[PDB]
């Protein structure tokens, strides 16, 4: 239900969350999330 | 139907995707379907002789060819049109047919100054029914080609008609296409479809009469009810008062009926896209040179390069050289600009060599300026066994012989040896790369169910478990057939599952597709 | 066994026997079953050769007939391509078995109206009919063996 | 030789994931399993 | 010869042989110089791959 409720914060924020996994710590796959920038993404999708 | 199916998944396998696989599938299906009203529709409820050796030979190639008062107007119109897109591809073999018997019969002109500077043209036959024969011929392969023209047009337009309405339809609910976005400007199908948004008869051929309205509601909100209204060419003031009240008047059934009811948009919208139609651009061209060969015979000849259209198997051995196409092109750009260094480099040193004449008191120096030199490089070293240094002179006993003796043979190894390999090269790939393409079409449908994608190793599991499976289970023919049954049937007597799939349909959503999963595998456990 | 007895009323008809190695020879089977793994495809692109050769003989007898004189004596000319039948022999027979296509064995088109017409047609044919048809027959060939 | 390379990478990269090497019939147990686990999951442009 | 037989032994035009002569030619030149050669050069790319 908050997703449902939050569904417009997560469209507009969707192309900035990038996701990783990782081997963490704990020796266990962890999932990591930060945030990209609009300039580094147009930047990588420039065609060079 | 049979070999669209093959086609179609030639097409898929091969260049198209995953995640688009399905639409495909949908799409193949409702062209099939399509394509299916429309068949039902049309459907009716020693010492030898040139000319000695010549008759033999024709033989042996066609054989070649071979193996590979309103009313009654209007129903005797309907039977005739029926009967054409019935025999289309009959016609179209007759047509060819007819040209290579009017080839053949253009095999025995001859040409003098006397009758049989002007000269005479006169067909030289002992029978003397040939050119007779030549004066039908020519009138019947016409006629055939004209023909040819209407069966398509019956026949085949339909369907090209069908796509473009459907692929526009798409564009405007789920794209917004002249809604949230407009085309690029240099996208002249978008450009051109910009005529029958307001037409009244958008949709003729597709089945869904419902886009205007679903369009509308859909981008409505954002746009307003006016503007889409405008682009559409609807009225919501209409819409709301035929509700209210109307009324239902029958005009006259007749041709100033007919007259009225012509949507010239629509119809003008019809006639570009048409004439962008690639196979009706050929027959049009077809009939455009049937028709030149009454001013000449000999245009009649052009209609020979049908055999390329014609013969699947001519089809696939051009292929093989088409395939590569665009790498021959450049290859031979990249020889003519080595011709070029080269006769730079002639034209610069080596320029007492390039003499070829006999007469001393007339030279004919072929590299006296670089047009000439570059003219004769291209014309005859390129042809000639080994370069340049074949028609060019000696070089013996003199001061740049061994310039000269390294300058014709890298000319032979460049030009001749590694640029005509690199062509025979590029034709050897392409056999192969197009034997690649089918034989991983066929692994493909052999390991893998084309639907859920399952392996086959687990249906194997059971005794022919993977051919049961494509047979009953998941079977694409059965999927159209579904398709093909609930766009018949009412959504007042859909049942559940059948309401279920066909909202789906509706809002283009193919997750009632079985992807990875099988009523196998869900009830595994139970089944065994 | 016919052959064999033929052969008693002219001793070469036993030279037909020496196809017998095709049949006989597992090697030999085997090169030649790669030729014949794509003879349909072999024998239609030798049709389409032929009919490149007609059309190219059809626009050479329209237009360049002047080319086509095969004769050293003045006196006694001997066209080539003043009918079309000739021409069409002449062009199967000689142009595609030429090294440089047709432009080898007809005339020289230096110093005429017609000369950049002519260089255009002697290239097309080259490429198309030496280069490319024959290019093709080769690569069927070496596509049979893979 | 060069339309094999092409091949293999394209074959490759379609079959396995760059990253972690699990090939791609475990994930497409679930509906576009590989798709969303190439996109979302581990992502090169992600991790970059 | 590039062009097999016929290139280097005499003109058939204008003799009662001349088209059983031609076949000839054509025939020496498509399956001798045209064919084995092919088959030839087959062989050794073949052998690469
Ligand atoms: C890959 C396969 C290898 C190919 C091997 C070689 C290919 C040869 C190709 C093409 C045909 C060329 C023309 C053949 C000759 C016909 C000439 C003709 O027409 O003259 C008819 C004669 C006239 O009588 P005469 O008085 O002059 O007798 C002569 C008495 N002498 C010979 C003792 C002096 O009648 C006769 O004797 C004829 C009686 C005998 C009939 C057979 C003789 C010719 C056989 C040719 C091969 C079969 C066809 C080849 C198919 C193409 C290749 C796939
Ligand atoms: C989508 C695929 C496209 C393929 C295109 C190839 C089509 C062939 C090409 C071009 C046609 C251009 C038409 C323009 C000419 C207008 C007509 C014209 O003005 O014509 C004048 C002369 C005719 O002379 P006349 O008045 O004395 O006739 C006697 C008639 N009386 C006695 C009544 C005077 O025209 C002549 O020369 C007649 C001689 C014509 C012989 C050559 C015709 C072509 C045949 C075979 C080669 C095909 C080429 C293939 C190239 C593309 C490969 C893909
Ligand atoms: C299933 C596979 C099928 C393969 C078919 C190929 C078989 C070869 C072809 C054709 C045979 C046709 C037989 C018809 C002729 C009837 C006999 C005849 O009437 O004969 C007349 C002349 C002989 O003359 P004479 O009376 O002066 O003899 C002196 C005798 N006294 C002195 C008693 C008069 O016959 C002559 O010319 C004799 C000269 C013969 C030399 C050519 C024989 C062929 C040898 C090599 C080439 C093979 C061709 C391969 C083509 C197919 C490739 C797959
Ligand atoms: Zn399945
Ligand atoms: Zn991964």
């Amino acid at each position: 239900n908050f997703l449902e409720l939050a569904e417009s914060i997560l469209e507009y924020f969707r192309p900035y969350l990038g996701r990783i996994e990782i081997m963490g710590a704990s020796r266990r796959i962890e999932r990591i999330y930060f945030e990209i920038s609009e300039t580094n993404r147009a930047q990588w999708e420039m065609p060079q | 139907v049979k070999e669209s199916k093959r086609q179609f998944i030639f097409d898929v396998v091969n260049e198209g995707g995953e995640s688009e696989k399905m639409e495909m599938f949908v799409s193949f299906c409702e062209d099939t379907i399509f394509e299916m009203q429309i068949a039902a529709q049309i459907s009716e409820p020693r010492r030898l002789t040139a000319r000695e050796a010549a008759t033999a030979v024709a033989a042996l190639l066609w054989a070649l060819v071979t193996r590979a008062f309103w009313g009654e107007l209007e129903v005797q119109r309907v039977k005739f049109l029926n009967y054409l897109s019935r025999n289309f591809y009959t016609l179209r073999f007759l047509a060819l047919f007819l040209a290579f018997a009017i080839n053949f019969i253009l095999l025995f002109y001859k040409v003098s100054d006397s009758p049989p500077n002007m000269v005479y043209y006169f067909l030289e036959e002992s029978t003397g029914y040939m050119e007779p024969a030549l004066r039908c011929l020519s009138l019947l392969h016409t006629l055939v080609a004209f023909l040819c023209i209407i069966g398509y047009n019956c026949l085949k337009v339909p369907l090209v008609i069908f796509k473009r309405e459907k692929e526009l339809a798409r564009k405007l609910e789920f794209d917004g296409l002249y809604i949230t976005e407009q085309p690029e400007d240099d996208d002249v199908k978008g450009q051109w479809d910009r005529l029958v948004l307001n037409t009244p008869s958008f949709p003729s051929n597709y089945w869904d009469k419902f886009v205007k309205r679903k369009v509308l509601d859909k981008h409505g909100d954002i746009f307003g009810r006016e503007r889409i209204a405008e682009l559409l060419g609807m009225d919501l003031a209409s819409l709301e008062i035929t509700a209210h009240n109307e009324r239902k008047p029958d005009p006259p059934p007749g041709l100033l009926t007919w007259i009225m009811s012509i949507d010239v948009k629509y119809q003008i919208w019809k006639f570009g896209v048409i004439f962008t139609d690639n196979s009706f651009l050929y027959l049009g061209w077809y009939m455009v040179m049937s028709l030149l060969g009454h001013y000449n015979n000999f245009f009649f000849a052009a209609h020979l390069l049908d055999i390329a259209m014609g013969v699947k198997t001519l089809r696939t051995i051009l292929s093989s050289v088409t395939h590569n196409g665009k790498q021959l092109v450049m290859t031979v750009g990249l020889l003519a600009v080595v011709v070029y260094l080269y006769t730079v480099v002639a034209f610069n040193f080596f320029r007492k060599f390039y003499n070829k004449s006999e007469d001393e008191d007339e030279p004919d120096m072929k590299c006296d300026d670089m047009m000439t030199c570059y003219l004769f490089h291209m014309y005859v070293g390129v042809r000639a066994g080994g370069g340049i240094g074949d028609e060019i002179e000696d070089p013996a006993g003199d001061e740049y012989e061994l310039y000269r003796v390294v300058f014709d043979i890298t000319f032979f190894f460049f030009v001749i040896v590694i640029l005509l390999a690199i062509i025979q090269g590029l034709i050897i790939d392409a056999f192969g790369e197009l034997r690649d393409q089918q034989e991983q079409v066929k692994e493909d449908m052999e390991t893998k169910c084309f639907i859920c994608g399952i392996g086959s190793d687990y249906f194997d599991t059971t005794p022919h478990g993977f051919e049961t499976h494509t047979l009953e289970e998941h079977n694409l023919a059965n999927y159209m057939f579904f398709l093909m049954y609930l766009i018949n049937k009412d959504e007042t007597e859909h049942t559940g599952q059948e309401s279920y799939v066909w909202k789906m349909y509706q809002e283009r959503c193919w997750d009632f597709f079985p992807a990875g999963d099988c009523f196998r595998k869900q009830y595994e456990d139970q089944l065994s």
